[PDB]
RNA sequence: UACGGUGCUGAAGCAACAAAUGCCCUGCUUCCAGGAAAAGCCUCUAAGCAUCAGGUAACAUCAAAUCGUACCCCAAACCG
RNA sequence: UGAAGGUGUACUGUGAGGUAUGCUGGAGGUAUCAGAAGUGCGAAUGCUGACAUAAGUAACGAUAAAGCGGGUGAAAAGCCCGCUCGCCGGAAGACCAAGGGUUCCUGUCCAACGUUAAUCGGGGCAGGGUGAGUCGACCCCUAAGGCGAGGCCGAAAGGCGUAGUCGAUGGGAAACAGGUUAAUAUUCCUGUACUUGGUGUUACUGCGAAGGGGGGACGGAGAAGGCUAUGUUGGCCGGGCG
RNA sequence: AGGACCGAACCGACUAAUGUCGAAAAAUUAGCGGAUGACUUGUGGCUGGGGGUGAAAGGCCAAUCAAACCGGGAGAUAGCU
RNA sequence: UAAGGUGAUAUGAACCGUUAUAACCGGCGAUUUCCGAAUGGGGAAACCCAGUGUGUUUCGACACACUAUCAUUAACUGAAUCCAUAGGUUAAUGAGGCGAACCGGGGGAACUGAAACAUCUAAGUACCCCGAGGAAAAGAAAUCAACCGAGAUUCCCCCAGUAGCGGCGAGCGAACGGGGAGGAGCCCAGAGCCUGAAUCAGUGUGUGUGUUAGUGGAAGCGUCUGGAAAGGCGCGCGAUACAGGGUGACAGCCCCGUACACAAAAAUGCACAUGCUGUGAGCUCGAUGAGUAGGGCGGGACACGUGGUAUCCUGUCUGAAUAUGGGGGGACCAUCCUCCAAGGCUAAAUACUCCUGACUGACCGAUAGUGAACCAGUACCGUGAGGGAAAGGCGAAAAGAAC
């Protein structure tokens, strides 16, 4: 589904309104893409599936420290 | 004169019968309510 | 009789729950259909006997 | 801790058979005793086909409600109230009024 | 070979004409089974309770008729008879 | 003879001709619109196994469980 | 020493009503003054039950057709038996699948059911009846398609789908003739057979797949030959002499 | 050879009469069209309601269709009877 | 407990018992076919087909156990590759499903009202989905007051149909403050001496209770009417028992109860001594929650529809200061006041009743009351989802009518 895995954004939904005050559902997606980062800890690349917020959380903390955040609850990457 | 009943045990159970009652979701809420109701036939089998 | 019943060998009270199956519970039943048996009773009683004693050998 | 029971003496306390006495027969589940020439009712016994068939009318003894009868005392001479008391281990009853044990 | 639940397979000999006719002419029994009983089960039973040869046990399942009782319908238990033939040392 | 039938025998038991929309034919000729699949079956070897187990044949022998089987089924028994 | 209710009668108030009492009924009723309402029905093409009307009227379901004698019975156009007659006969006959699910057969019973009567019945009530290595199902295999470990996707529910696993309407081993029951028979019985397995025995020898190849394994139309089921006519055998 | 011809089965439904509280909520009787093909049919799948499917009539989707059926919002609402 | 029993229609048959292993009734046990989450594989539920490992076997075969999936954990054995990693096995352990309402979250209508209708209303209502628990959620102030002081949340009554919001229409509608119910707080983002101590929770046992069987339990007679007396009539007597029910008509005293007094071999709801696998009291140095607060853009929640709009939430793009600091006080600014966000955990008051008891009705009395007083979610209807009836009373006693 169409949900960050770093930070948990999710599809929410909202009205989008009309110049005449016309009120119709829609959905805000987060903006996801499946992004490869290098884990300079055990020398490999992984594949999140992030949110362009995600991608500079990983760039403001450290991507083991986000993947160490990811695994205490119990995900895959 | 070809009636619209034209009945089949296979076709039956199939369509109506326990297992494909069980199957999905809303299946399993048929039953639910006619339990719930208290019904002897359950489905047709 | 489950009193002096529970006081025997498990080898044993086997033989007791084969005499009561061998004879008794299966006479009765071929000798009821057949029309040849008047005491109806004792179909009742042996099903009992039998229960008891297969009860008694759930020891463990 | 039924009060009148199986071989008791009683008295009629209501009924056509008020004042007769007799001994109980078989106490009822339903609670109705069938005392001994008490409730003759005059049956019309149908001569059923099968085992004896005697084709003739019978004088059956019919049950009584077991609030309708007393235990006779045979000392006083008359209808008594029944207690319960326990006299040694075992419980028993008594009369009301000439306190004795049956 | 399956001691103690052997006992359990026989319920009945059957009466009736066809089983009569099957007695002499034939030289079989029929006789009500449990509704399990397998034919090496029933012919195992003979062999042992009423201690005869048998040569062949045929099996049939009855079906349960339809009665009433004023207004509640209901349906007697389907039960299982089988024609068991003997061999030529024969009785009953 | 129970006028239901029960139970004994029982002769000839061949030839020609005609003939299918059946069968050979899942064949043959032809046409294009070019006409399932997968096991059983037969065969070849890998990983193995090598007096072996395994195959092959032949005389056996033991087995072949369970369920359906009544009756209607172009209809008074199914759908109306 | 007879309540409510039902049903009559007699008084009585301006009205809604009230009072008394006869019969029925067989056990509850309730003054007065207050209180509270599911508080009053003729209509709503009102809703439920009952009963009228039309009316002893239409109709009794194919125009294939009956007739008579005897039987049984309380009773016979209808049932049973007999003799004629008529009707179907690529069916209105005989087997099945599907679908029904005891309707099959015997004995008994005609209240209701049967568009009439009914002794008869697919009706009531008992009892009886379905016998498989070979027929079918289950089983080995698959089509359409379904489900679908992980997987991809989707706010949740869940969608799609891979290895697999289900799914016949298709492919894969083998039994026939005769006799038999009131009711089953390729199933029971008699006479002849066959097919796949296990476990042996034996002589003889390379066996062995989640793998390769072969086969299974295939359309329409047409034409022709060879046959057979089956028929017809002779002969033959038993009866017949109008 | 053939969306060839005549014509039964089979599939259809042009005309007429009967029927119209029917024998039948679409039939019967006498004629009628196709009948080796864009044929017909058994068994089993798949497509779902603003959706399907449609050699297209708004046809058909369980005797229901210019938006099925069942339950729910729900005692919708009714300046009307 | 006990002299009667073997449930009902419902007989009958054959047998148990009768001072107590008959029956009955309770506590713990045993047994617990097949289907059903169904869990060895499948499947038209109640059927079909295995595998494996133990025992047996007289050729024929038996018996019992196990084998589903996923989520963590462990040993492992391990590809493309050097070490790995993915993977693949094994085994622990948990989950799976069902259920009346109540609760939190994710989604989310329309009819309708506005006398039309599109903002608005209906309404975050119906409904769908996920996770719960006995309650849930909320919760110890970056609260809100007004130079006065309140002190976590929740629920009830006021404030107030007020201030506001609003095609300023229809409608929506507070808070501050006051009275009440109930009250309670902690832990993390860690270094000294000194030490396991006060706190949660074992597990206990062991008292007190309750719950699931029970025991005793008072005192009326005679006449009259009648089928029958509890009735009338006349005299008694118990009452911490005149609740109520039955009994042949209306019973304090015939019976079952009732007040009251008493009960437990046992398994449980409770209520504190307390040996303790196990867990840090105190104490001071401090640290004191960044893609965050805030901003732009778009939506939403706040009574408050972007309005002059504070505050909260965020899809998107951005970005401080981090106690010399920061937040709020309804545009905004400056002074004062007040709090300390960016992490958690918390009983009670509160909502609900599928279900178990007791008790009560100016509730119904068979067209009512549940759809269902009765073998009713049955018959019957429908492919199915689903819809869905009708049908109570002989009598005191069957004495149910022999002939
Ligand atoms: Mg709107
Ligand atoms: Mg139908
Ligand atoms: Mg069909
Ligand atoms: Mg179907
Ligand atoms: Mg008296
Ligand atoms: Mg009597
Ligand atoms: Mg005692
Ligand atoms: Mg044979
Ligand atoms: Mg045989
Ligand atoms: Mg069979
Ligand atoms: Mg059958
Ligand atoms: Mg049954
Ligand atoms: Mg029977
Ligand atoms: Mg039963
Ligand atoms: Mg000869
Ligand atoms: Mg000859
Ligand atoms: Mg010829
Ligand atoms: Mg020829
Ligand atoms: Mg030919
Ligand atoms: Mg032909
Ligand atoms: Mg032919
Ligand atoms: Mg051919
Ligand atoms: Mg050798
Ligand atoms: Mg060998
Ligand atoms: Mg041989
Ligand atoms: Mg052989
Ligand atoms: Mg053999
Ligand atoms: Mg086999
Ligand atoms: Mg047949
Ligand atoms: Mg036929
Ligand atoms: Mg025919
Ligand atoms: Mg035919
Ligand atoms: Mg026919
Ligand atoms: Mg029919
Ligand atoms: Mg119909
Ligand atoms: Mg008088
Ligand atoms: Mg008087
Ligand atoms: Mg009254
Ligand atoms: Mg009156
Ligand atoms: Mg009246
Ligand atoms: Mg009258
Ligand atoms: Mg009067
Ligand atoms: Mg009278
Ligand atoms: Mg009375
Ligand atoms: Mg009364
Ligand atoms: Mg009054
Ligand atoms: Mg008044
Ligand atoms: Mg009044
Ligand atoms: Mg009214
Ligand atoms: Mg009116
Ligand atoms: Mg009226
Ligand atoms: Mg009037
Ligand atoms: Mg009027
Ligand atoms: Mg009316
Ligand atoms: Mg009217
Ligand atoms: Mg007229
Ligand atoms: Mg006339
Ligand atoms: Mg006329
Ligand atoms: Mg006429
Ligand atoms: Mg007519
Ligand atoms: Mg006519
Ligand atoms: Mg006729
Ligand atoms: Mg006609
Ligand atoms: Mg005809
Ligand atoms: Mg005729
Ligand atoms: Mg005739
Ligand atoms: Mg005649
Ligand atoms: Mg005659
Ligand atoms: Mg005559
Ligand atoms: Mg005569
Ligand atoms: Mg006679
Ligand atoms: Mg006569
Ligand atoms: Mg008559
Ligand atoms: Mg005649
Ligand atoms: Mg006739
Ligand atoms: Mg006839
Ligand atoms: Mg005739
Ligand atoms: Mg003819
Ligand atoms: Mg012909
Ligand atoms: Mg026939
Ligand atoms: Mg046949
Ligand atoms: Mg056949
Ligand atoms: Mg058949
Ligand atoms: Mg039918
Ligand atoms: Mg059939
Ligand atoms: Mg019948
Ligand atoms: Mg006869
Ligand atoms: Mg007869
Ligand atoms: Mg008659
Ligand atoms: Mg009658
Ligand atoms: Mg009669
Ligand atoms: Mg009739
Ligand atoms: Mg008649
Ligand atoms: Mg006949
Ligand atoms: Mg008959
Ligand atoms: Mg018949
Ligand atoms: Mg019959
Ligand atoms: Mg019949
Ligand atoms: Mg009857
Ligand atoms: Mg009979
Ligand atoms: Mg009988
Ligand atoms: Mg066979
Ligand atoms: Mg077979
Ligand atoms: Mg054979
Ligand atoms: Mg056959
Ligand atoms: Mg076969
Ligand atoms: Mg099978
Ligand atoms: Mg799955
Ligand atoms: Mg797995
Ligand atoms: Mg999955
Ligand atoms: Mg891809
Ligand atoms: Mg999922
Ligand atoms: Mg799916
Ligand atoms: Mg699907
Ligand atoms: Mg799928
Ligand atoms: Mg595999
Ligand atoms: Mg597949
Ligand atoms: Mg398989
Ligand atoms: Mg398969
Ligand atoms: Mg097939
Ligand atoms: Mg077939
Ligand atoms: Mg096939
Ligand atoms: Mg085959
Ligand atoms: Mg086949
Ligand atoms: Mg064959
Ligand atoms: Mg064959
Ligand atoms: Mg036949
Ligand atoms: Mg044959
Ligand atoms: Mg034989
Ligand atoms: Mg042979
Ligand atoms: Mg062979
Ligand atoms: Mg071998
Ligand atoms: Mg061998
Ligand atoms: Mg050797
Ligand atoms: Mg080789
Ligand atoms: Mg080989
Ligand atoms: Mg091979
Ligand atoms: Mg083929
Ligand atoms: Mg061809
Ligand atoms: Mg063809
Ligand atoms: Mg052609
Ligand atoms: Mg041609
Ligand atoms: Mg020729
Ligand atoms: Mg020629
Ligand atoms: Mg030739
Ligand atoms: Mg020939
Ligand atoms: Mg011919
Ligand atoms: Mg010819
Ligand atoms: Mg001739
Ligand atoms: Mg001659
Ligand atoms: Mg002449
Ligand atoms: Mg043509
Ligand atoms: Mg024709
Ligand atoms: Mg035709
Ligand atoms: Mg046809
Ligand atoms: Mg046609
Ligand atoms: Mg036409
Ligand atoms: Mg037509
Ligand atoms: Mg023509
Ligand atoms: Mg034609
Ligand atoms: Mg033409
Ligand atoms: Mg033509
Ligand atoms: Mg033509
Ligand atoms: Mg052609
Ligand atoms: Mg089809
Ligand atoms: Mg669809
Ligand atoms: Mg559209
Ligand atoms: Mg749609
Ligand atoms: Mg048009
Ligand atoms: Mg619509
Ligand atoms: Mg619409
Ligand atoms: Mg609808
Ligand atoms: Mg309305
Ligand atoms: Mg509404
Ligand atoms: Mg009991
Ligand atoms: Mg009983
Ligand atoms: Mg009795
Ligand atoms: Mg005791
Ligand atoms: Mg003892
Ligand atoms: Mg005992
Ligand atoms: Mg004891
Ligand atoms: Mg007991
Ligand atoms: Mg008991
Ligand atoms: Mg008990
Ligand atoms: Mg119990
Ligand atoms: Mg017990
Ligand atoms: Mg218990
Ligand atoms: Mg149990
Ligand atoms: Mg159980
Ligand atoms: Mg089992
Ligand atoms: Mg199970
Ligand atoms: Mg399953
Ligand atoms: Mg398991
Ligand atoms: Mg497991
Ligand atoms: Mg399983
Ligand atoms: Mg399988
Ligand atoms: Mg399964
Ligand atoms: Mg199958
Ligand atoms: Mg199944
Ligand atoms: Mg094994
Ligand atoms: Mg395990
Ligand atoms: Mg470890
Ligand atoms: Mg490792
Ligand atoms: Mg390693
Ligand atoms: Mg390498
Ligand atoms: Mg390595
Ligand atoms: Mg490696
Ligand atoms: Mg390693
Ligand atoms: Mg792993
Ligand atoms: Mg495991
Ligand atoms: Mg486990
Ligand atoms: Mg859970
Ligand atoms: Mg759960
Ligand atoms: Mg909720
Ligand atoms: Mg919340
Ligand atoms: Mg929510
Ligand atoms: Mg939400
Ligand atoms: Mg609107
Ligand atoms: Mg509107
Ligand atoms: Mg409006
Ligand atoms: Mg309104
Ligand atoms: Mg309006
Ligand atoms: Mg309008
Ligand atoms: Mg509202
Ligand atoms: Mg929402
Ligand atoms: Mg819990
Ligand atoms: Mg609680
Ligand atoms: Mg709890
Ligand atoms: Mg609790
Ligand atoms: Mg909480
Ligand atoms: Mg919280
Ligand atoms: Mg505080
Ligand atoms: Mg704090
Ligand atoms: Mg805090
Ligand atoms: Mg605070
Ligand atoms: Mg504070
Ligand atoms: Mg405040
Ligand atoms: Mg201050
Ligand atoms: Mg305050
Ligand atoms: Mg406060
Ligand atoms: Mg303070
Ligand atoms: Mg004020
Ligand atoms: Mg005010
Ligand atoms: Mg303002
Ligand atoms: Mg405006
Ligand atoms: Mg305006
Ligand atoms: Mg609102
Ligand atoms: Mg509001
Ligand atoms: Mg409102
Ligand atoms: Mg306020
Ligand atoms: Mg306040
Ligand atoms: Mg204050
Ligand atoms: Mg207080
Ligand atoms: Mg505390
Ligand atoms: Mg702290
Ligand atoms: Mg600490
Ligand atoms: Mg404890
Ligand atoms: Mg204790
Ligand atoms: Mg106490
Ligand atoms: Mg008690
Ligand atoms: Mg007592
Ligand atoms: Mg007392
Ligand atoms: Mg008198
Ligand atoms: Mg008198
Ligand atoms: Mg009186
Ligand atoms: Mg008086
Ligand atoms: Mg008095
Ligand atoms: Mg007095
Ligand atoms: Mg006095
Ligand atoms: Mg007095
Ligand atoms: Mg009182
Ligand atoms: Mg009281
Ligand atoms: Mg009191
Ligand atoms: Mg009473
Ligand atoms: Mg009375
Ligand atoms: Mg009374
Ligand atoms: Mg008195
Ligand atoms: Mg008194
Ligand atoms: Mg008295
Ligand atoms: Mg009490
Ligand atoms: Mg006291
Ligand atoms: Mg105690
Ligand atoms: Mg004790
Ligand atoms: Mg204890
Ligand atoms: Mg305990
Ligand atoms: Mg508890
Ligand atoms: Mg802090
Ligand atoms: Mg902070
Ligand atoms: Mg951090
Ligand atoms: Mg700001
Ligand atoms: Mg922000
Ligand atoms: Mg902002
Ligand atoms: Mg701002
Ligand atoms: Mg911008
Ligand atoms: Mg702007
Ligand atoms: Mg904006
Ligand atoms: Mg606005
Ligand atoms: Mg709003
Ligand atoms: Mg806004
Ligand atoms: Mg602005
Ligand atoms: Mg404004
Ligand atoms: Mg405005
Ligand atoms: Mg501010
Ligand atoms: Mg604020
Ligand atoms: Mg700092
Ligand atoms: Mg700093
Ligand atoms: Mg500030
Ligand atoms: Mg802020
Ligand atoms: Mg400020
Ligand atoms: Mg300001
Ligand atoms: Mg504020
Ligand atoms: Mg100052
Ligand atoms: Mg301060
Ligand atoms: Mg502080
Ligand atoms: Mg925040
Ligand atoms: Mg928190
Ligand atoms: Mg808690
Ligand atoms: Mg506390
Ligand atoms: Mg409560
Ligand atoms: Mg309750
Ligand atoms: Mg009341
Ligand atoms: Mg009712
Ligand atoms: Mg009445
Ligand atoms: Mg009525
Ligand atoms: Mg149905
Ligand atoms: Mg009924
Ligand atoms: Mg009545
Ligand atoms: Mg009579």
């Amino acid at each position: 589904s169409r949900v960050c895995q770093v930070t948990g954004k999710r599809p929410v939904t909202g009205n989008n309104r009309s110049h005449a005050l016309n009120a119709t559902k829609r959905r805000f997606l987060p903006n996801l893409h499946s992004h490869r980062f290098w884990v300079e800890s055990e020398k490999r690349f992984v594949t999140l599936r992030v949110s362009a917020k995600g991608m500079r959380v990983i760039d403001k903390k450290g991507i083991d420290t986000v993947l160490a955040e990811l695994r205490a609850r119990g995900e895959k990457y | 004169m070809k009636r619209t009943f034209q009945p089949s045990v296979l076709k039956r159970n199939r369509s109506h019968g326990f297992r494909a009652r069980m199957a999905t979701k809303n299946g399993r809420q048929v039953l639910a309510r006619r339990r719930a109701k208290g019904r002897a036939r359950l489905t047709v089998s | 009789m489950k009193a002096k019943e529970l006081r025997e060998k498990s080898v044993e009270e086997l033989n007791t729950e084969l005499l009561n199956l061998l004879r008794e519970q299966f006479n009765l039943r071929m000798q009821a259909a057949s029309g040849q048996l008047q005491q109806s009773h004792l179909l009742k009683q042996v099903r009992r006997d039998v229960a008891r004693v297969k009860t008694l050998l759930n020891e463990k | 801790a039924a009060k009148i029971r199986r071989d008791d003496e009683v008295i009629v306390l209501t009924g056509k058979d008020k004042g007769k006495r007799g001994k109980v027969k078989n106490v009822l589940s339903s609670g109705k005793v069938i005392v001994e020439g008490i409730n003759l009712v005059k049956k019309h016994q149908k001569p059923v086909p099968a085992l004896n068939q005697p084709g003739g009318i019978v004088e059956k003894e019919a049950a009584i409600q077991v609030s309708n009868v007393a235990i006779f005392n045979a000392a006083t001479g008359k209808a008594d109230r029944v207690g319960f008391r326990f006299e040694d281990g075992k419980k028993v009853r008594f009369f009301k009024s000439n306190s004795e044990t049956i | 070979i399956r001691e103690e639940r052997l006992l359990k397979v026989l319920r009945a000999p059957h009466v009736s004409e066809k089983a009569s006719t099957a007695m002499e002419k034939s030289n079989t029994i029929v006789l009500k089974v449990a509704k399990d009983a397998t034919k090496a089960e029933i012919k195992a039973a003979v062999q042992k309770l009423f201690e005869v040869e048998v040569e062949v046990v045929n099996t049939l399942v009855v079906k349960g008729k339809v009665k009433r009782h004023g207004q509640r319908i209901g349906r007697r238990s389907d039960w299982k008879k089988a024609y068991v033939t003997l061999k030529e040392g024969q009785n009953l």
